[PDB]
Order: structure tokens, then sequence, then C-alpha cells
């Protein structure tokens, strides 16, 4: 009852009232536009290797 | 190679003249120590060697091109106009050529697409 009680008035310190308006998706969407973007370089990477090996004959 | 000859010849009274060149500007550039700078000596000394390689190249190269092996020469005039092997090494060299150029504008692409990217939002 004891350590239940302490944590209720704890919870009443926070307060928590309507939901946090944090979101992180920003920089999430900006990272996954990096990632994309280094994956269209790797790809077209690949294939002019390919072609060069091609014509490296 | 005879061909070969005046064609090297030829390029070796272009490398004299820019060699001169070259060693008037050392000279106008040197400073006479106020210092103790000394590589502009070493500089100066080195590069007078090659004009005198040069010159003998020449007398040798003039010697081998004036030899004339038999040759009854026409003078200039009715020259001025008023083998197969060739023919597949151009092939070859054209072919090399097209995939080079395949090469080069995938690259092309692949830049301005980095470009466009980065510089819209980096």
């Amino acid at each position: 009852e004891a350590e239940l009680s302490a944590q209720i008035r704890y919870l009443t310190q926070v307060a928590t009232g309507q939901p946090h308006e944090g979101s992180s998706y920003s920089s999430r969407k900006d990272c996954q536009m990096a990632l994309k973007r280094v994956d269209y370089a790797r790809l077209k990477l690949s294939d002019v290797a390919r072609t060069c090996e091609q014509m490296l004959e | 190679n005879t061909a070969s000859l005046c064609r090297i010849g030829q390029e070796t009274v272009q490398d004299i003249v820019y060699r001169t060149m070259e060693i008037f500007q050392l000279l106008r550039n040197m400073q006479l120590p106020n210092g103790t700078y000394q590589d502009r000596l070493t500089k100066l000394q080195d590069n007078l060697r090659q004009l005198s390689v040069l010159f003998r190249k020449l007398r040798l190269v003039y010697d081998k091109c004036n030899e004339n092996c038999g040759g009854m020469d026409p003078i200039p005039v009715e020259q001025l106009i008023p083998r197969r092997e060739i023919a597949e090494v151009n092939k070859k060299l054209k072919q090399k050529n097209q995939q080079l150029k395949q090469i080069m504008d995938q690259l092309r692409n692949l830049i301005w697409d980095i470009n466009a990217m980065l510089a819209m939002r980096n």
C-alpha cells in the first residue's frame, strides 16, 4: 500500500495531462531520404561498373 | 620510322623553343639573396642540361632525315594537287570509344542526379 501510494503521489506531480505533442518523425523522414540517396548512388555505381567491365574485355 | 623522325624532330624544335622560354622565365624570377635560397640555381642548372640533350638529338634526327634513303624527290609543286589492318584497328578503336561514351553518359547522369538532390536539401 505504501509504495503504490507513493507512486500515485509522484504521478500526480508529473501531472501527465494531454499527450505530448512531440514527434521525431521529421529527422526520421530526412534520414530515410539520405539512406535512399546513398542507395540510389550505390545502385547507379554498380551499373557503371558493369558497363566499364563490359567495355574492358 | 622515317616520318616518325620528321614528326619527332618537329616536336623537338618546339621543345627547344619552350625550354628557352622557361629558362628565361627562371632567370627573370631570380633574386640574388639578401635568404640563401639556392634552389634557384638547382633548377637553372638541371634545366640547362635538357637543352644540351635536345640539341644533339636534333643533330641526330636531322642527319637521319636528310639521309635521303633512296629518294628521287620531286619539287613540292605537283604535290599540292590542284592497309586493311588500319581499318581493323580503326574499327576496334571506334567501338571502344563508343563504349567509353556510354560510360561517360552514365556518369554524367549520376552526377546530375546526385547534384540535384544534395543541392536541393544539403
